[PDB]
RNA sequence: UGCUGACU
DNA sequence: GCCAGAGACAGCGAGTCAGCAA
DNA sequence: CTGTCCTCTGGC
């Protein structure tokens, strides 16, 4: 049963310290999901007024 | 890079004697040139050099924390102060010399100091150099890595781009002749590459499905096309080919 | 030495599995093929005779080691015969359709014989023999066709070498397809009337026939036998002389193991995927082995061999295609994985191989090296080798070469010898590499493989190669201590490096015929103008355009000292003396001018003999920008005759201009491209060093350049303008809402607020749209109000000495946008193109009240990033800031695909010797390229308004180029007569639309026979009374041959380009040039009169000049235009309102090709008349559509008795714009909606489980329910309908089928048209126009208004149907509009000869075709059109039709590796002994 | 005959490079070279002096073709 | 960036770690960068900029 | 080959 | 025989560097 | 995630 999870990879990442600002950002990241990776539409990628004080408007991946 | 998204590579390393000298005699280490302005509007950068600046000449230490500083009170009102308290001027402007001419430039120059992090990636880690090397075996081509020697692919766009200058032989070069290049030789009349056979020791290729050896000549192909062949006959497919 | 022997042909065809055999060295029986250790196992997967798979044994079929033997072919033979799986389908249908019984096909042998003989002609070639068979056919059976055909055969033969042809394919495609398609299903069988013994397959390895038997391979092969022995002469023209057999495999062949290499995977050291699927069949085959002899030895025993039948087919599919089988486990992927697909084997190892001898480094900005240069750092050079062969004029450097080593530069790391090879010199002992230094001509001779020597030639790539431009040659400039390679600044734009983090590609020619076409062809100064639309693409950029719009400005004074060194400094000259200039002031201390420094840097530059050139034209810096203080106005002055704008070179020698971005730039016709022109491209190569080594010196010597803080504030007093507008706009929301949702204009606080909240919920959403825009709209006017405030004079310093402006300003970097938004207004925030969305609950972010009015709460940002922005206005603005990164990455992957589609169709059109655009096939796309020749690049100067400019530089263009050589040389006499001839044929008729005939021109004497003559008669045969007349007089009571009204009515001649050949034919232009300088030549003959300088060029010569420039310009043959139109199409959509845009519109035109476009339009103009204009009015509200549901108020449904009352709404504010009655609409109800609601009623109980009278009457005639409806004679007042179902009846709520379904009822619309309107203004000159546009698409239901609006002019977007009402001549026009109007909204201009192109591919053969996967099917090439996509499905196709291949295509000539057929390889050189 | 009778880019880029492959190859040089160890500017030195003995072959696109002389063809 | 990734060395055993010799603490930071100590680990060095167009090397991102 | 990071 | 019901089915930018596990 | 095929299926 996958755990009632949806995603079946990507759950544990490597943490690497290249500096103490890489290693913080590891326990603070909130991952969408590893699928969302493999859309035509972008819409999981919007940036809501919704999540104002939970997730934080600039600290993203940019590519 | 700066703490502002201002990324730039190292391009020279200049002489501290070409360097503009400052009135106050100091020179500075770092160059940047005013152009990553306009039209990236990183304007926390020249208040970082004035911030940093009027830090380094009052000992202290200057908070660049967002939303403390409105429009009423501005962070350049602020910092200018602190500048014009030191005998430096308001718009953190001081004038240099030229160390080549030797002459007062007649711009006064924007100097300050910036908190500069040096990223991970370096020339050292990224240059690659192939001449001659390793080669997948199925194909016989580059084998493509860097902690292995490894080709770079020269790509379709590419192979697009080349052949609108009207350089065949450029493509030529490229494609076939330092990728892979082979002498598969084939049967003239049956036309067929799998055919020919070597013989046990005058070694004559001999043709397996009509027996003369009169019949084989060799042809100059790639390598992936002979694979492309025997992965075909994988599939009873027959390529006959018309020599000339 | 090489082979020498040539392809010439690629076929695909089908082994007969006979002749496999002998093409096999042994059978493989043994399973397990890894050995305990991991070596071969004796007749295993992996053997030795197979071949060696490694270096480290020989193969017993040949004694001979890896690396030089070719791998053997083996074969596991299976227990008993299995389907071939990419020949199985058809299999299928050729026993679908065929009777068991009789063993012959169920198709009447009419279609049989038909398709039999269009086969035959087509396989010569004859296309008309198609529909000529199918006439006498069908008009008419063996006998009647093959008299025909073998007619055609024989006369049409002597053709099958020229049957390989587009127009050829795409009809056998067709036939066959359609064959496949229509005649192949179950049917009764003709002369048995019971032959269906139904084949019908379940999933692959299944197909059962009924009495439901499983059917053996071995009796579906006895079958295909014994059908094949009846019907074969039809069938072996269907697939190419094919034996059934070869339908069926009774072996599986191994591929050589050199082809099969062992990796690893989860738990297996060696493994390869094809090994392991080919283990499976032979673990299939022992087992089934195995029961065989069970049998022997003798219903669950046959269940079982039944099933071990089905599994091992489906092995023996899986191996063919990991995907035909989805039921199995363990599956590897197949054949078909590892040929189609972006991984694949063509797209990757065939045409995208890696390559030797090449670099790769982050590049560095170096502008001290000349822009034809690269700089190599010493590490590449030091082992980049280029193999110089060894003769008597170079032994002797080559021999400091191999002394100086494999390490010190001008060193070598090996000699090649005659006969032997590669005697390495690497080692440092610096003796044998001494001993080897002799002995250099001492066959081949020995070649050194020499390292890089600074003057070679190396070609640079940046990865996204979007156009010609991004790969270029470069002269390898050695320079010592670096791993970066160093590129000037003005190649950066052509490869769009930025000198971040920038890695790019360099390869180094090895074939000293590659070097000759990189210095001649791929040079990176013929790359000067980009191919999209011919505009210059090198320039200087930033700081080279701040310090030349300073020094060139007025007020610059320089002396002697400063004036020289920064001359010399620009210059670095090398050879001659410099000539210098005078002081412009002389007295009070000698002084220069700055202008005077670039002037002298101008004139030495320019070449010895070459005299300067002479320049007018306009900075980019306005006049405007300079005017401090208000103007005032001088009677006699135009103040711009003497003003910094205008760019005035005399002579060389700049005397007014700034010389900003419009020159030194990217910018066309400047000073740059003048000398472009003039000179060549090496020396405006020349122009671009100088000028940025000049304009470093004086920004590094005498002034500076720096962005402070002073330049970027804003003056007090003009803050406080700011401030007040700031708040103003804090109180425009209330207002902008309200009237925009039309509410009453007061006295309402909280219905706006509710009427808000209604449109946001809403599921339409268009009533929403419609207040974000006219809140938008408020907005943007405080917004504009703001920056005027501030921007142009509020800045605390101004333009000459402000360093924002003058950055923006001058083209040096940021736009006026940018200066903005950094002071005085960030501007109002846009996601999708509206305003950030609202939450769930009605409030845009947590700090806003819900539904808050203010603007702030909508986006609109009033902070600049001057004094930054608040947390909410950063939130919004970090919102659109991602949006923007999302956007960017998905559209590339869009631009991506489209340009691949593109290039990989248009790809093989090259103009020919004959001036054609021929395609791999021979196929006339174009007769003449651009529709006159004249590539793009080369047009751009033969433009009027530059025909001043090729005047006053005449004398150095004649002896730079043409010279008076060339100009004596050329005879005009046959195109001058051609186009005098023109001229006198239109002089006689000015009107070139009015039917010019003989008999026509006959009709003169129209009043001789209205007079008396014809007044007795009537229409004899239709004609007239008076029209008899006329003809008995013209018929035969005319002159026998001097009855000549033919020559004042014959055409015009034809034009000159169509039969003067405009490259061999002196003055043969085109008919719109030579207009161009007959107007020029009359506009300069009348200036020169009035000219005070002395002009020593007469309009005689100078037509002459012209004349020769273009018959210059002339796409040279062998150009390959159709791989530029395709990468000019693509470059910029890859980079970058009631319609379609962007990318979605141009895959909707080129790669869909769709019928069904999203937004279909049209716009008729209206015929200018008054009474067109009354007319009008009705007709736009004759044609929008009236539903059943925009006229309604609300049903009351009572119910098995299931009453219905509609209660239409009142006329007041509907039957203003819809033209409707009521009377028609109640009659609607009668006959449409209440039988429509009997219709659905029963859709839904199928499967559940004096005069009201008469109306009354025959509605119920009609049907059996209703009972009595109503009747209104007061304006619809009570209309209901009464229905009841009495016996058994799911009574729900009945209301949803009858609302369902009085939403989709319309009382009457124009089929295909949802609504028109009338745009009142289309046109300033002539403003008087009109435009009926529409938002359908119905061409013919417009023609019945041919005198209220203009049929022609006529548009529409659709072109399928402008290609059925107006034909493909007419599409193609509609094609070309289409992209530039797609392009055009983003002030993008593709040349028009791209598209001309684009346009005549796409409609060449009759039909609008799409430029994608099924436009490859009608195709000449099976090596092309499997290169691109569906590869297996292609190749399928051509193995069973026996496609050949000419190797003529771009991907088929570099498949089999030959030289290309356009650019350099499209001749011989046939060295004459 | 019919023809242009100028020498495209293309065309010149190809004589050039093969005079000189056959330069390289130890050919004999009929342009008095003077001290230059490129081959490919002796071969350009010799196509501005019209001493090149090589036969262009100009094919039409129906396999008809067309013996140009690299003399008797202007050099731009 | 290269900074300052910990403080136990002779320890770690990973892959990479990049180490800056002498990092500085920046004299213009907010005041969260004190909140969570980041000068246990510096990451970058203070530098005397001037915002000149002087060399002709430095255009175009190149500093 | 795979997968997780990252560069333009 | 006329044309909806689908239900498969195929396509989805270019290049590059690592580490880790199987 | 979209648009054509395109091969049924199914109803008529
Ligand atoms: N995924 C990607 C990302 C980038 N690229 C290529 O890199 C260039 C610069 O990226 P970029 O992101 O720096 C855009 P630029 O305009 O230079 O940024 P600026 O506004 O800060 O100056 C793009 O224009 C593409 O050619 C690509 O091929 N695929
Ligand atoms: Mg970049
Ligand atoms: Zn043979
Ligand atoms: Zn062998
Ligand atoms: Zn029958």
């Amino acid at each position: 049963t996958g755990l009632g999870l949806l995603q079946d990879s990507g759950l544990c990442v490597v943490a690497d310290k290249l500096n103490f600002i890489r290693y913080l950002s590891h326990f603070r990241c909130v991952h969408r999901g590893a699928d969302f990776a493999k859309m035509r539409t972008t819409t999981v990628r919007r940036l809501l007024p919704e999540s104002w004080g939970f997730l934080c408007p600039v600290h993203t991946p940019d590519g | 890079a700066s703490r502002h998204g201002q990324k730039g590579i190292l391009s020279r390393l200049w002489p501290a004697e070409d360097m503009p000298f400052t009135e106050s005699g100091m020179v500075p280490d770092i160059l940047f040139n005013p152009h990553g302005f306009p039209s990236r509007m990183t304007i926390g950068m020249l208040i970082e050099s004035m911030a940093g600046k009027s830090a380094a000449l009052h000992g202290l230490c200057h908070d660049a924390t967002p939303f403390i500083f409105s429009e009423e009170n501005s962070a350049l009102e602020y910092f200018g102060e602190m500048l014009k308290a030191a005998g430096y001027n308001f718009y953190g402007t001081e004038r240099l010399y030229s160390g080549i001419s030797g002459l007062e430039l007649e711009a006064d120059i924007f100097i300050g100091v910036v908190y500069y992090q040096r990223l991970r990636h370096m020339v050292s880690d990224k240059f690659q150099v192939r001449t001659t090397g390793a080669r997948d075996r199925v194909t016989n081509q580059p084998i493509g890595g860097r902690n292995v020697q490894g080709g770079i692919r020269f790509g379709e766009m590419e192979r697009d781009a080349l052949l609108a200058h009207g350089t065949s032989f450029l493509l030529h070069d490229r494609l076939f002749n330092c990728s892979d290049r082979s002498v598969a030789h084939v049967c003239v009349k049956c036309g067929s590459l799998l055919s020919p056979l070597l013989e046990k020791p005058n070694r004559k290729y001999n043709c397996t499905l009509c027996s003369r050896s009169d019949t084989i000549d060799t042809v100059s192909v790639p390598y992936v096309f002979r694979y492309f062949v025997a992965e075909l006959a994988a599939m009873n497919i027959k390529v006959k080919l018309d020599v000339v | 030495n090489m082979p020498w022997r040539r392809l010439q042909g690629i076929s695909f065809g089908m082994y007969s599995a006979e002749e496999l055999k002998k093409l096999s060295v042994k059978s493989i029986t043994n399973p397990r093929y890894l050995d305990s250790l991991g070596n071969p196992s004796a007749n295993g997967l992996y053997d030795l005779a197979l071949g060696p798979a490694d270096s480290k044994e020989v193969c017993s079929t040949c004694v001979q080691d890896f690396s030089n033997c070719s791998g053997h072919l083996g074969h596991i033979e299976l227990p008993l015969t299995v389907y071939n799986p990419l020949l199985f389908d058809k299999l299928y249908l050729l026993l679908r359709g065929s009777c068991l019984n009789c063993h012959m096909l169920t198709c009447p042998r009419a279609v049989i014989h038909l398709l039999l003989c269009q086969l035959r002609v087509l396989e010569v070639g004859a296309l008309q023999a198609v529909y000529e068979l199918e006439r006498i056919l069908n008009r008419f059976i063996r006998e009647e066709l093959e008299q025909y055909t073998t007619e055609i055969v024989q006369n049409n033969l002597l053709g099958s070498q020229g049957a390989h042809v587009k127009n050829v394919c795409e009809s056998k495609s067709k036939l066959i397809a359609l064959f496949w398609k229509a005649h192949m299903n179950a049917k009764r069988c003709p002369h048995c009337k019971t032959g269906r013994s139904v084949v019908r397959k379940e999933h692959n390895s299944k197909l059962t026939i009924t009495f439901r038997g499983y059917l053996t391979p071995t009796s579906a092969r006895e079958h295909l036998s014994a059908l094949w022995k009846n019907e074969g002469f039809f069938l072996n023209y269907l697939f190419s002389r094919f034996n059934p057999s070869v339908f069926f495999l009774d072996f599986l062949v191994v591929p050589p193991s050199r082809y099969r290499p062992v990796s690893r995977l989860g738990d297996q050291m060696f493994t390869n995927g094809q090994t392991v699927n080919l283990q499976a069949v032979m673990k299939d085959v022992v087992l089934i082995r195995k029961l065989l002899a069970l049998m022997a030895q003798e219903q669950s025993l046959i269940d079982k061999l039944y099933n071990i039948w089905i599994r091992l087919q489906s092995h023996v599919n899986i191996v063919f295609d990991s995907e035909m089988d989805k039921l199995m486990m363990d599956k590897y992927p197949g054949i078909r994985q590892i040929l189609e697909k972006k991984e694949g084997l063509f797209r990757k190892h065939m045409m995208g191989k890696r390559v030797d001898y090449a670099a790769r480094s982050v590049i560095c900005p170096d502008m001290y090296i000349n822009t034809n240069e690269i700089g190599i750092p010493m590490v590449f050079a030091t082992k980049l080798t280029y193999p110089q062969p060894v003769t008597p004029w170079n032994v002797q450097e080559l021999r400091q070469a191999v002394i100086n080593g494999p390490n010190v530069h001008p060193g070598a790391s090996m000699v090649i010898n005659e006969d032997g090879s590669r005697t390495a010199l690497s080692a440092v002992d610096m003796t044998q590499r001494e001993a080897v230094a002799k002995q250099l001509l001492t066959q081949g001779t020995k070649i050194v493989c020499r390292h890089v020597k600074n003057g070679d030639i190396l070609l640079l790539n940046r990865q996204p190669t979007l156009h010609r431009p991004s790969i270029q040659a470069h002269r390898a400039r050695i320079l010592p201590e670096e791993k970066v390679l160093r590129l000037h600044y003005a190649n950066c734009k052509a490869y769009n490096a930025d000198f971040d983090g920038d890695e790019m590609n360099a390869h180094f020619p090895q074939s000293e015929l590659g070097r000759a076409e990189a210095y001649v062809l791929a040079c990176t100064d013929q790359q000067y103008l980009v191919p999209k639309d011919g505009q210059p693409l090198a320039g200087l950029i930033q700081d080279h355009m701040v310090s030349g719009a300073s020094m060139t400005t007025r007020g610059c004074f320089f002396t002697r000292e400063h004036y020289m060194e920064l001359v010399y400094r620009g210059l670095t000259d090398k050879v001659g003396r410099v000539k210098l200039l005078s002081p412009s002031i002389l007295k009070p201390f000698p002084l220069w001018t700055g202008k005077q420094v670039v002037s002298t840097l101008l004139i030495n530059i320019i070449p010895e003999d070459h005299i300067p050139l002479n320049l007018s034209g306009k900075a980019k810096i306005t006049g405007k920008a300079w005017v401090k203080e208000t103007p005032r106005s001088v009677p006699g002055f135009n103040p711009d005759s003497m003003c910094e704008s205008q760019v005035i070179i005399r002579e060389g020698e700049l005397l007014c201009g700034v010389l900003d971005k419009a020159h030194y730039g990217s910018s066309a016709y400047g000073l740059v491209h003048c000398c472009y022109e003039i000179y060549g491209g090496e020396t405006s190569g020349k122009v671009l060093t100088c000028l940025a080594r000049l304009f470093t010196a004086y920004l590094q010597l005498y002034r500076g350049f720096t962005l402070g803080v002073e330049d970027i504030l804003v003056k007090p007093k003009a803050d406080v303008k700011r401030q007040r507008i700031i708040e103003e706009s804090t109180h425009c929301g209330p207002q902008a809402v309200r009237a925009a949702l039309n509410l009453p204009e007061a006295a309402s606080y909280d219905e706006v607020r509710g009427k808000w909240q209604d449109a946001h919920l809403g599921k339409d959403q268009r009533d929403f749209n419609m207040i974000d825009l006219k809140f938008k709209e408020e907005v943007n006017h405080y917004s504009n109000e703001i920056n005027k405030a501030c921007m142009p004079f509020g800045l605390h310093r101004q333009f000459p000495e402000n360093s924002l402006q003058m950055m923006v300003q001058s083209g040096a970097k940021g736009s006026t946008v940018n200066t903005m938004q950094i002071s005085c207004l960030l501007g109002q925030i846009e996601l999708e193109g509206r305003r950030p969305p609202l939450m769930a609950s009605g409030k845009s972010l947590p700090c806003f009240e819900p539904y808050e009015f203010t603007p702030r709460a909508g986006g609109f940002v009033t902070g600049r990033f001057l004094t930054g922005i608040k947390p909410p206005e950063f939130f919004f603005h970090c919102m659109a800031g991602r949006e923007g990164l999302v956007d960017t990455a998905v559209k590339t992957s869009r631009s991506g695909y489209l340009q691949r589609c593109i290039i990989k169709h248009l790809e093989g059109l090259v103009v020919q010797y004959d001036l054609t655009v021929r395609d791999s096939d021979g196929s006339v796309v174009q007769f003449l390229y651009g529709e006159d020749g004249l590539d793009i690049p080369k047009t751009q100067f033969l433009q009027p308004k530059q025909f001043p400019f090729l005047a006053s530089n005449y004398e150095v263009i004649m002896k730079s180029q043409h010279l008076h050589e060339v100009l004596s040389r050329a005879d005009p006499k046959k195109a001058l007569h051609h186009f005098r001839a023109i001229k006198k044929w239109q002089s006689k008729h000015p009107n070139t639309l009015l039917r010019r005939g003989a008999f026509l021109s006959y009709s003169q004497k129209i009043q001789e026979a209205v007079k008396a003559l014809k007044l007795e008669s009537e229409n004899r045969n239709g004609r007239s009374p008076g029209t008899q007349e006329m003809l008995r007089m013209w018929y035969e009571l005319d002159e026998e041959s001097r009855r000549k009204y033919q020559k004042k009515a014959a055409a015009c001649p034809d034009p000159s380009l169509s039969v003067w050949r405009p490259d061999i034919y002196f003055a043969s232009v085109s008919e719109t040039f030579e207009t161009k300088v007959d107007d020029y030549s009359q506009e300069w003959a009348a200036q020169t009169e009035k000219s005070y300088e002395k002009s020593e060029l007469s309009l005689d010569r100078l037509r002459t000049l012209l004349q020769l420039k273009w018959q210059r310009s002339l796409c040279e043959p062998g150009e390959a235009v159709g791989l530029l139109a395709a990468q000019s199409i693509g470059e910029p959509s890859t980079q970058m309102m009631n319609v379609t845009l962007g990318i979605p519109r141009l895959r909707e035109i080129l790669m869909v090709a769709s019928a069904n476009i999203k937004t279909p339009m049209m716009s008729v103009p209206v015929l200018n008349t008054k009474k067109a204009l009354k007319r009008v009015k009705s007709l736009k509200k004759q044609l929008t559509r009236v539903c059943l549901g925009e006229v309604l108020q609300k049903i009351d449904v009572q119910e098995q008795v299931y009453q219905l009352r509609f209660q239409f709404l009142p006329h007041a504010y509907y039957q203003q714009e819809k033209c409707l009655r009521p009377e028609d609409i109640l009659r609607f109800m009668e006959t449409r909606f209440f039988k429509l609601l009997m219709e659905s009623i029963k859709k839904k109980n199928n499967k559940a489980s004096e005069a009201m009278e008469r109306r009354v009457q025959a509605v119920r005639e009609i049907h059996p329910f209703i009972d009595d409806y109503q009747y209104d004679t007061e304006e619809s007042l009570w209309c209901q309908v009464t229905v009841k179902l009495p016996l058994m009846k799911i009574n729900f709520d009945m209301s949803s089928l009858v609302v369902s379904l009085a939403h989709g009822a319309v009382i009457y619309a124009t089929k295909g048209i949802t609504r028109c309107l009338l745009n009142e203004t289309t046109n300033n000159k002539n403003e008087k126009e009109l435009v009926l546009n529409t938002e359908g698409i119905n061409l013919p239901e417009l023609f019945k208004y041919a005198e209220v609006l203009d049929l022609r002019r006529l548009y529409s977007n659709d072109i399928h149907a402008i290609a059925n009402t107006y034909g493909i001549e007419a599409a193609l026009r509609v094609i070309e509009k289409e992209i530039k109007d797609v392009f055009a909204v983003y002030g993008i201009a593709v040349d028009p000869r791209h598209l001309s192109l684009v346009a005549d591919y796409m409609c060449f053969e009759g039909v609008y075709k799409p430029l994608n996967r099924f436009g490859i099917r009608s195709n000449s090439s099976p090596l092309q059109q499997m290169t691109f996509e569906t590869s297996f499905q292609f190749l399928k196709q051509a193995t069973m039709l026996g496609s050949h291949d000419e190797l003529r295509s771009p991907s088929a000539c570099l498949v089999v590796g030959k030289v290309v057929r356009g650019g350099t390889g499209l001749f011989e050189l046939k060295q004459p002994l | 005959r019919i023809t242009t009778p100028y020498m495209t880019k293309y065309e010149r880029a190809r004589v050039l490079g093969t005079r000189a492959l056959q330069i390289a190859m130890c050919a004999p040089v009929m342009v008095e070279l003077e001290g230059e160890t490129d081959p490919l500017l002796i071969a350009m030195k010799e196509l501005k002096a019209r001493k090149i003995p090589i036969i262009i072959r100009r094919y039409l696109p129906d396999g008809s073709y067309e013996d140009w002389g690299v003399d008797e063809l202007i050099i731009t | 960036t290269m900074g300052f990734p910990l403080l136990t060395y002779q320890d770690r055993s990973d892959n990479k770690l990049y180490r800056l010799q002498t990092p500085q603490s920046p004299l213009v930071r907010p005041s969260m960068y004190d909140y969570y100590d980041m000068d246990n680990y510096p990451i970058g060095t203070n530098a005397i900029v001037a915002v000149i167009s002087y060399t002709g090397y430095d255009m175009e991102d190149a500093m």
